[PDB]
RNA sequence: GAAACUGCGAAUGGCUCAUUAAAUCAGUUAUGGUUCCUUUGGUCGCUCGACUUGGAUAACUGUGGUAAUUCUAGAGCUAAUACAUGCCGACGGGCGCUGACCCCCUUCGCGGGGGGGAUGCGUGCAUUUAUCAGUGGUGACUCUAGAUAACCUCGGGCCGAUCGCACGCCCGGCGGCGACGACCCAUUCGAACGUCUGCCCUAUCAACUUUCGAUGGUAGUCGCCGUGCCUACCAUGGUGACCACGGGUGACGGGGAAUCAGGGUUCGAUUCCGGAGAGGGAGCCUGAGAAACGGCUACCACAUCCAAGGAAGGCAGCAGGCGC
């Protein structure tokens, strides 16, 4: 199911080679009191980018955004609405700032308006320099 | 032995160009007919062919075997060394001494 | 010379960037080593800081480890095989950091067979002649032959393996970039891997 | 020196888990207390 | 610019200096050494324009170039060598011994010592670190590397290091109820207990700290020394002791100071 | 003590504002994704295998060439912390495998239990790779230590063939205080690349980007490191009425400046911080640090001296001169 590319896929970490007589998880806690969900610890999908499964260290911000996108593969693009404060006339104007965010396989059934919290890491691509932490599902969509 | 001259217009000849004519090279630390003024800096200089041509002014010989007559001006006199051997291994390797 | 920046290039949306200054040293490119299989030929650069960075140009041995009983031995890369990144890599047989390799046999079948009492390669009938493998599988004292007893219990080696020895060269993947460090070390493919790569080259066979 | 500074330290650590180790009888009688008060 | 500068306008020089306007351009750039740039005092500075001993640069070279000042009990013959917070400046000669900590205010104070207190002095650990053979390393707030330390000693904790040695005699763990010292931000100089430690998960730790007088004032971790037991100094204090009484009473102070003066 | 070889500095300072409109820059944070001369404090018999070696060069003596310049070829001599090569000591043994050979007991005995153990190999820090276990620290490591199996670039990691004042301590013996150097670690001065938010006018600029990378995925190449930075093969993305894309700017950005009841409008080339440039573009040498111009190499523009062959250039440094 896994391993379509050409090079082999596997977490460096571990060894899968031990001379005997299922494979083993390298997994981790990334701290600021985040739940290390249950897809990581049990799944067996191979993500460098993958947070909690991979090499990657979450350090400095802490945001969320709305899901917007979903097209491009373990990817999406999250938009973070605000106000403006011009001083001149004593009001706000509406603005955003979408913005590309690393997905993990793990977080598998997302859909577009979810609530999805991000923290800051080592620049992954040209535009991502966010990871997926949390997901909160949009008001109700239990029906 | 002939050991480089002079072209007519004072380009010194460098060994190992391999031409009659004359040819401008880059001159870095490591080359003659070139010194550095600032440490880790190249120049273009032009310098005159290995090869003797009929345009010459200046050829610079040195006598390899001294033959059977007396030349009137170089083999008439000796020349006394200006210093003698600085390092006490050369003082020792010279005058021919043991370590006691 | 090549500049290794991102104000070259385009926006997230598409617009074209105006360089505010000209190429910085810091931004550097060096050539591709493109490291060949031939004699051993490194020459040095040096990088920022002052240090010094290897371009093996050559290289024929490297530190290879079959790490499933933990037996590491300097060894002779022979050609290349399969590349992921790459096709025309194999065709101009050059060694890159996660390169498919065929290495000498040899030293793995020589520690193997020197540590478990038992032969590896060596086809059926062949007869052993020189009889210093004779004295290498057999003549032990009293309680060593307890110990060697005791080892060769789970001496069992698994069969994608067997078939590479018994032909004499191994499977193995560079795992330190040839082109910085001057070196060629990796590891011999093993199980999930091995049948993964094998098919992989099979499929390229056709 | 370096025989000298090896050595006082050693006594030191020694002292320290020691106490640590006190402590460690403090531990398996913290946990006979914890089941048998 | 293409590398590091060596040049510091007078302008643009650490204000707890106090360097007029009108002097000159430049400002003296300390050399690199233990304690930063902006949080240091060049000898030079103290030397001539606190003591007054010399008057130029000139008399800063020539005092100090005879080997006479002497900083954590090691002679120095060097005119911008940054000297900081807890050092020993140790004038042989006039049997002076200066200690370098913060005013009241934004400032150093020239405080002098005993020659039995100018034997030791208080430094803050800075990292605790495994060494290449398991051999335990300090590194201090004055970049000072001590190995085989106390199994006890942590990251936030003071030492009292001997001059000469250069070994820890005892320490002061950080935790509630022990004077600190704040080396950083608007309370620069304040003494006070600390209070509450509130621990912030990848922002900077926020630490209380109460004052003599019942004035509590907060600080980020980073900012603060502690530097005794319980409400104990283990070296002598400033005059003030590190208060910092407003305006309005340092307004009646000074003119009820000068009423009975005459 | 001239000169000269050696080390270091010349990347700071000074000048100007032509570029440059999410760029520069300002406040806020990150390097757990890096490099660092110097300063300061650590390390510097941790490695089991010479009472000082090697051969050149400069200055200097001497002979020259050219109309020409901080141009230089040839000869004879002589130094080093330049350039190279290399010991001894500590050193007696430990420590992991290898294993000849030997004593002892339970079984009548095979068998079963350990004890020693000749010999050979290997060893320290640094470098590169693979495997195993779990001294200290973090909100979080694939962290810092520890173990094992190997490797070590000949265009080479370290493990003092260096100098100065003091001068000593007992039968030829016989130690402090400094300078300089050196792999690694920390510290300082930084630099570099990212995070979040923020800019003037324009719709007579409404669609823009992309197989010659535009947005992602996997594997590498290059780099001081993170990344389409660049390759190969995949996927069809990314931005926009919340003004993208294009254009204009008599636009370097900010701290600030003039004006002001309160709002506000206009200015900021200008001494402090940051950026950029040295006539226009491009490439590189040396070095910790430069794409350096009071460094080099060309090509465009301009231009100086010519015995006509060649040669030397760069004031947006301080003065000063033309032109405007």
């Amino acid at each position: 199911d896994i391993q379509t590319e050409r090079a082999y896929q596997k977490q460096p970490t571990i060894f899968q080679n031990k001379k005997r007589v299922k494979l083993p998880r390298y997994y981790k806690n990334i701290g600021l009191g985040f739940k290390t969900p249950k897809e990581a610890i049990e799944g067996t999908y191979i993500d460098k980018k993958c947070p909690f499964t991979g090499n990657v260290s979450i350090r400095g911000r802490i945001l969320s955004g709305v899901v917007t996108k979903m097209k491009m593969q373990r990817t999406i693009v999250i938009r973070r609405d605000y106000l403006h404060y011009i001083r001149k006339y004593n009001r706000f104007e509406k603005r955003h700032k979408n913005m590309s965010v690393h997905l993990s396989p793990c977080f598998r059934d997302v859909q577009i308006g979810d609530i999805v919290t991000v923290g800051e890491c080592r620049p992954l691509s040209k535009t991502v320099r966010f990871n997926v932490l949390k997901v909160t599902k949009a008001a109700g969509t239990k029906k | 032995r002939i050991s480089g001259g002079n072209d007519k217009q004072g380009f010194p000849m460098k060994q190992g160009v391999l031409t009659h004519g004359r040819v401008r090279l880059l001159l870095s630390k490591g080359h003659s007919c070139y010194r550095p003024r600032r440490t880790g800096e190249r120049k273009r200089k032009s310098v005159r062919g290995c090869i003797v041509d009929a345009n010459l002014s200046v050829l610079n010989l040195v006598i390899v075997k001294k033959g059977e007559k007396d030349i009137p001006g170089l083999t008439d006199t000796t020349v006394p060394r200006r210093l003698g051997p600085k390092r006490a291994s050369r003082i020792r390797k010279l005058f021919n001494l043991s370590k006691e | 010379g090549i500049s290794r920046d991102n104000w070259h290039k385009r926006r997230k949306t598409g617009g074209k960037r105006k360089p505010y200054h000209k190429k910085r040293k810091y931004e550097l490119g060096r050539p591709a080593a493109n490291t060949k299989i031939g004699p051993r030929r490194i020459h040095t650069v040096r990088v920022r800081g002052g240090n010094k960075k290897y371009r093996a140009l050559r290289l024929d041995v490297g530190n290879f480890s079959w790490g499933s009983e933990c037996c590491t031995r300097k060894t002779r890369i022979i050609d290349v095989v399969y590349n992921a990144s790459n096709n025309e890599l194999v065709r101009t047989k050059t060694l890159v950091k996660n390169c498919i390799v065929l290495i000498d046999s040899t030293p793995y079948r020589q520690w193997y067979e020197s540590h478990y009492a038992l032969p590896l390669g060596r086809k059926k009938g062949a007869k052993l002649t020189p009889e210093e493998e004779e004295i290498l599988n057999k003549k032990r004292s009293k309680k060593i032959q307890k110990k060697y007893d005791e080892r060769k219990k789970n001496a069992k080696i698994s069969s994608l393996l067997e078939e590479q020895f018994q032909q004499g060269k191994l499977l193995a993947c560079i795992a330190s970039r040839p082109g910085q460090c001057g070196r060629a070390d990796g590891y011999v493919l093993e199980g999930k891997e091995l049948e993964f790569y094998l098919r992989k080259i099979k499929a390229r066979k056709g | 020196k370096n025989k000298e500074e090896a050595a006082e330290y050693a006594k030191l650590l020694a002292k320290r888990m020691k106490e640590a180790k006190e402590k460690r009888q403090e531990q398996i009688a913290k946990r006979r207390r914890l089941s048998s008060l | 610019a293409r590398g590091p500068k060596k040049h510091l306008k007078r302008v643009a020089a650490p204000k707890h200096w106090m360097l007029d306007k009108l002097t000159g351009v430049f400002a003296p750039r300390p050399s690199t050494g233990p304690h930063k740039l902006r949080e240091c005092l060049p000898l030079i500075i103290f030397l001539r324009n606190k003591l007054k001993y010399a008057l130029t640069g000139d008399e800063v070279k020539k005092i100090c170039m005879q080997r006479f000042i002497k900083i954590d009990g090691k002679v120095r013959a060097d005119i911008t060598y940054p000297a900081g917070f807890m050092d020993v400046i140790s004038i042989d000669k006039t049997g002076e011994n200066f200690r370098l900590i913060y005013d009241t205010k934004g400032r150093f104070a020239v405080h002098r010592i005993t020659p039995e207190e100018a034997k030791y002095k208080l430094c803050k650990v800075r990292k605790i670190f495994v060494g290449t053979k398991g051999i335990p390393h300090l590194v201090t707030h004055d970049a000072r590397t001590i190995r085989y330390p106390d199994p006890l000693i942590k990251v936030n904790d003071t030492i009292q290091i001997d001059l000469e040695t250069g070994k820890i005699t005892d320490f002061i763990k950080f935790d509630t109820g022990n004077l600190c010292m704040v080396t950083g931000g608007a309370n620069l100089g304040r003494i006070g207990v600390i209070t509450n430690r509130e621990r912030h998960p990848g922002s900077f730790d926020v630490v209380h700290v109460k004052d003599a007088n019942g004035n509590s004032f907060a600080t980020r971790l980073s900012n603060i020394f502690v530097i005794g037991k319980g409400n104990k100094p283990w070296i002598s204090l400033p005059r003030g002791k590190g208060i910092r009484l407003t305006i309005a009473e340092e307004r009646d102070k000074r003119l009820a100071a000068k009423q009975s003066s005459g």
